RNA sequence: UGCCUGGCGGCCGUAGCGCGGUGGUCCCACCUGACCCCAUGCCGAACUCAGAAGUGAAACGCCGUAGCGCCGAUGGUAGUGUGGGGUCUCCCCAUGCGAGAGUAGGGAACUGCCAGGCA
RNA sequence: UCCUCCUAAAGAGUAACGGAGGAGCACGAAGGUUGGCUAAUCCUGGUCGGACAUCAGGAGGUUAGUGCAAUGGCAUAAGCCAGCUUGACUGCGAGCGUGACGGCGCGAGCAGGUGCGAAAGCAGGUCAUAGUGAUCCGGUGGUUCUGAAUGGAAGGGCCAUC
RNA sequence: CCGACUUACCAACCCGAUGCAAACUGCGAAUACCGGAGAAUGUUAUCACGGGAGACACACGGCGGGUGCUAACGUCCGUC
RNA sequence: GCGGGGUGGAGCAGCCUGGUAGCUCGUCGGGCUCAUAACCCGAAGGUCGUCGGUUCAAAUCCGGCCCCCGCAACCA
RNA sequence: AAAAUG
RNA sequence: GUCCGGAUUGGAGUCUGCAACUCGACUCCAUGAAGUCGGAAUCGCUAGUAAUCGUGGAUCAGAAUGCCACGGUGAAUACGU
């Protein structure tokens, strides 16, 4: 809880003083985080579709809920309720540590990692970022690795927008471009 | 919300209850404090009422919104009711989980002789 | 020529059979319905085709009611 | 948590070639040696045309 | 020739047409050539008469048609009996009622708007006359 | 038409026999229910059997 | 008796949205932990439990505010039962019934029971 | 032949070789119950990933959904999910609807036995309305009800069913 | 790679204005129909059961309609 | 009126039973030949008559138009 | 085996 | 698809030449394509030949994988018509 202890000590003044919020409970808060895998390549091979769960899961230390599809498309060859993917939701504890293995372990070990971009904010304070490469997370080893595969991961924060989230995220020294 | 989804949750056992013409023990929880009420069948006179805001039961209780004081009220709601000569309710659950305080709430009157 | 048309189902007898205030016996048919057109009151059953029918002597009265608008028939004791 | 389904998540040691050392709880398993972290990767630290050739090759 | 692009059923209800007219007055341009009598409107007689009093005025200022054809027209053919069914659709009308306003202009003086309506009015089968735009 | 008609017999012995249908391709297996005999006046297993 | 709050109803937009302001002693809410009772097709988010450091930020309640929603005359108009008439595809007259839309206007709900806090 | 809408004139019914569509099934769960839940579509951000997969948020508010037509319903959901299950029970049935009739439909409640629920309760199939075939003749099981001198038997009856 | 301008032009959604519908309805009559009450009137005019039928080719006119060409002394319903 | 059709340049399949376009010729490139043909090797070429609809999805199912074929279009 | 033409 | 292959491209140079943009050769660093033995068809070779390996010369300021020439290693097979 090394961030979440971070957080509560350092980040809520220092928001408070940027922002002039008139109640601590105004300051944005890191509500959830969320991996996601967007497995496609399953629609023939459901190996692939563990798989993606099993790194996942080592990424995390989560078991992953598989996704299923909502809708029939044949754009992609996809019928409802086939499971074409797979997600985390990280809360608390677990969210601050892997917030901080994130951070300070995984995107270092981005191949020619340049700073993340801050216009990938949803509007709302929310923040999303791609992976393309699980290795990145030292949880993954290299010599086992079947397939290369990426992930989808969201900081979904309370912030009222998205000046709000950048600043939240900037006083954890997030590696914003 | 929280609330509105409750309402929703408790709305059909309300309306069986009022199509029956039943009695109704009605249960209120909250974090701090638990509330029982006996509601007449038109739904709009309260015979008899125990909760943990009145402080005769406030007093002898450790705190309000635990197990316990969920029994208590129990108790003292089903003691009023017997005084008042009613035995004869329907528990509705408000939308809350038959469960944990609920659920405590709910036994402490059926030892206390009320019958549901 | 000829027509890809003329067909066409039997007449289902739906509709209110008792009106407002009309005094019936326990188990009497108020209304056939598709659907719940009318929804039933306070002394009055619905049926598995929706079929709303008297629990007890009495009459019948229309009423709206609740947060919908909704009609609703019930039966008032004599 | 639910039990008996997650993977294991227990702490371990994570050792940068700058000297920098953190508990990280991990489903890893092993100590970590990395190669780089937050406090001495370029981008994180801060570490990261014609005319002036042209005099520079042809001196007069 | 107006037409609706497309249509719920391809078939129509002979129907009747009682009642005065809804929309009789001039509500786009400051002219009207307004129904005084009751009939069908066909799309050949609309778009005769559109083609009068768009010549009339040189294709200056703005033409509105109030009406709309939507109304399709069955008829049998030739050495037919009756019945087997209803006729194929052969034209479309739009029923008028006294009061429609029918076409509007807009852009000219009124004595070449009158020359034109006039001069629409007689591809007409319904009689018709000549409105001005009203305060209230 | 795919569904085929089937029995339940009791198994009380009593030669009670409901009747249903079943789709035999999807389902093969054999159905197997408590239903009421009313010979012997109780809820008993019953079993699925040719009609 | 008055103000405030909670629960259950009556009623079912004159009652609902939007906008501006406002309140934490109590109540309510967020909230704090979670081996637990119980729970997540992953996640204490929810459900649940054990609580009370913090805040009314959100939610909620209250007050104000017509940009809306909503309600809504009078008069006229449409239709129409009966009887009569015409130039009869449609109308008119006597008489009875009389809209819809729109207009003026109204309008920021009202109310019963029980319980709690404050005066 | 059957179902839905209009014609049909605001109760029911109402014709034409009038205007438009459907059925001749499906389902031991898609039935019962208890607990829970809430749609379409668009916008923004996000590895591969694109108009369209999965993820996060917002807008929206049922424009979705309903095993299959159309209409009427549906949020207390009748729509979506899970647990446990067999009420898709047997004998009856106040009363009522709809038919010239044969018939067809709705039904509280009573007896027995049962499932779900802590409980009030709910359950006699499915959101409802199509998914159907009289009688004769015979087949199968059950039941001595009958049994042509008598005991049986055959055959018949009755009940279930083809 | 990107892209910069401009259209004889086309143009969704939204907003404002204008019509149309048997199979449209956020509205909605007159009548008609069902039920209740009360007088007057009417040779019970009502209902049940039983004996005897005939009839089941309709026509025109009015009103509301389908069909046909708001053609027919046309055709098919409803009602007088 | 009732049946049957419209698919590379040509002639034929595929449809029924929706997902997944085949055969022969011809065309092109290379080869054999002095050269051409024959012969040999290797490729390309419909996007399914036209608009709509149903569907997650159409050559395929449905409806309408255009074109093409078969029959039938009688009794006085 | 087949084996045309200029 | 490698410590095979060395095309392509970026950067930095050298030299000849009045002058290397079109359009030179060579060097260094980096890059590291096709290609895993080639369809139908088709060529050369009978001995110091074929195959393979280097070397030199003319033309020529510079500019050979061409041409002309030189050695080293050094086969297989020819029943036969
Ligand atoms: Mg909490
Ligand atoms: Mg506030
Ligand atoms: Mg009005
Ligand atoms: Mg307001
Ligand atoms: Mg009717
Ligand atoms: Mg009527
Ligand atoms: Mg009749
Ligand atoms: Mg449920
Ligand atoms: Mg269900
Ligand atoms: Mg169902
Ligand atoms: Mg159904
Ligand atoms: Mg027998
Ligand atoms: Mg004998
Ligand atoms: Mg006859
Ligand atoms: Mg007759
Ligand atoms: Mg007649
Ligand atoms: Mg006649
Ligand atoms: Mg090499
Ligand atoms: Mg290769
Ligand atoms: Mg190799
Ligand atoms: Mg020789
Ligand atoms: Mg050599
Ligand atoms: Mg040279
Ligand atoms: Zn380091």
């Amino acid at each position: 809880a090394k961030l979440h202890d971070y957080y509560k000590d350092e980040v809520v003044k220092k928001l408070m003083t940027e922002f002039n919020y008139n109640s601590v409970m105004q300051v944005p808060r890191v509500e959830k985080i969320t991996l996601n895998m967007g497995v496609g390549e399953a629609i023939a091979d459901k190996k692939l579709l563990d798989n993606a769960a099993a790194d996942l899961a080592a990424i995390s230390g989560q078991k992953p809920l598989i996704t299923k599809a909502r809708k029939s498309v044949a754009g992609f060859k996809i019928r409802q309720g086939y499971p074409i993917g797979c997600k985390v939701t990280l809360r608390g504890e677990r969210m601050w540590e892997f917030f901080e293995r994130l951070i300070t372990i995984a995107v270092p070990r981005i191949r020619d990692f340049r700073g993340l971009s801050a216009k990938s904010f949803d509007g709302r304070g929310n923040y999303s970022m791609g992976v393309r490469e699980q290795i990145i997370f030292p949880e993954i080893d290299y010599d086992k690795v079947d397939r290369v595969r990426g992930l989808d991961i969201t900081i979904t924060t309370t912030a009222k927008s998205d000046e709000e989230g950048r600043a939240l995220l900037a006083a954890f020294d997030f590696p914003f471009r | 919300d929280k609330k509105s989804a409750r309402i929703r949750r408790a709305t059909r056992a309300r309306r069986k209850l009022q199509e029956l013409g039943a009695t109704r023990l009605v249960v209120h929880r909250t974090p701090r404090h638990i509330y029982a009420q006996v509601i007449a069948p038109n739904g709009s006179e309260v015979l008899v009422a125990a909760s943990t805001v009145e402080k005769a039961i406030a007093e002898q209780l450790k705190y309000t919104g635990n197990k316990d004081a969920a029994a208590a009220v129990g108790k003292a709601v089903a003691e009023r009711a017997l005084e008042k000569g009613i035995k004869d309710v329907s528990f509705d659950r408000s939308g809350f989980q038959y469960h944990g305080r609920v659920q405590a709430l709910a036994d402490a009157a059926r030892e206390a002789g009320l019958q549901f | 020529g000829s027509t890809r048309n003329g067909r066409d189902s039997e007449a289902k007898r739906l509709g209110v059979k008792r009106f407002g205030g009309e005094s019936v016996l326990a188990g009497s048919i108020i209304v056939r319905q598709r659907g719940t057109k009318f929804h039933a009151g306070a002394n009055v059953g619905c049926g598995r085709d929706h079929t709303l029918f008297a629990k007890a002597d009495g009459k019948v009265k229309f009423e709206v009611k609740g947060p919908k608008n909704r009609k609703f028939i019930s039966i008032e004791a004599e | 948590m639910k039990k008996d389904i997650h993977p294991k998540y227990e702490e371990i040691t994570a050792s940068c070639s700058c000297g920098n050392v953190m508990k990280i709880r991990s489903t890893v398993g092993h100590d970590l040696n990395l190669d780089v972290c937050s406090k001495c990767h370029p981008f994180f630290t801060g570490k990261q045309g014609r005319v002036d050739r042209f005099n520079k090759r042809f001196n007069i | 020739m107006l037409q609706p692009k497309r249509t719920k059923f391809r078939k129509m209800h002979k129907g009747r047409n009682r009642g005065l007219a809804q929309g009789t007055d001039v509500s786009f341009g400051s002219f009207g050539l307004k129904a005084v009598g009751r009939g069908r409107l066909t799309a050949r007689q609309i778009e005769a008469a559109r083609r009068a009093m768009t010549r009339a005025v040189k294709r200056q200022g703005k033409i509105w048609i109030r009406v709309f054809p939507d109304k399709p027209i069955t008829e049998k053919p030739l050495a037919v009996r009756m019945g087997k069914g209803k006729g194929n659709v052969e034209y479309w009308v739009a029923l008028i009622q006294p009061g429609k306003v029918l076409y509007e202009m807009d852009g000219v003086p009124e004595e070449l708007a009158r020359e034109a309506f006039k001069l629409a009015a007689a591809k007409l089968p319904i009689k018709t006359t000549f409105v001005t735009k009203t305060v209230m | 038409g795919i569904r085929e008609k089937i029995k339940l017999v009791s198994s009380a012995g009593t030669g009670h026999f409901y009747t249903t249908t079943k789709n035999k391709r999807t389902k093969p297996e054999k159905l197997e229910l408590k239903k009421f005999d009313p010979v012997v006046r109780q809820h008993v297993i019953y079993k699925e059997a040719k009609i």
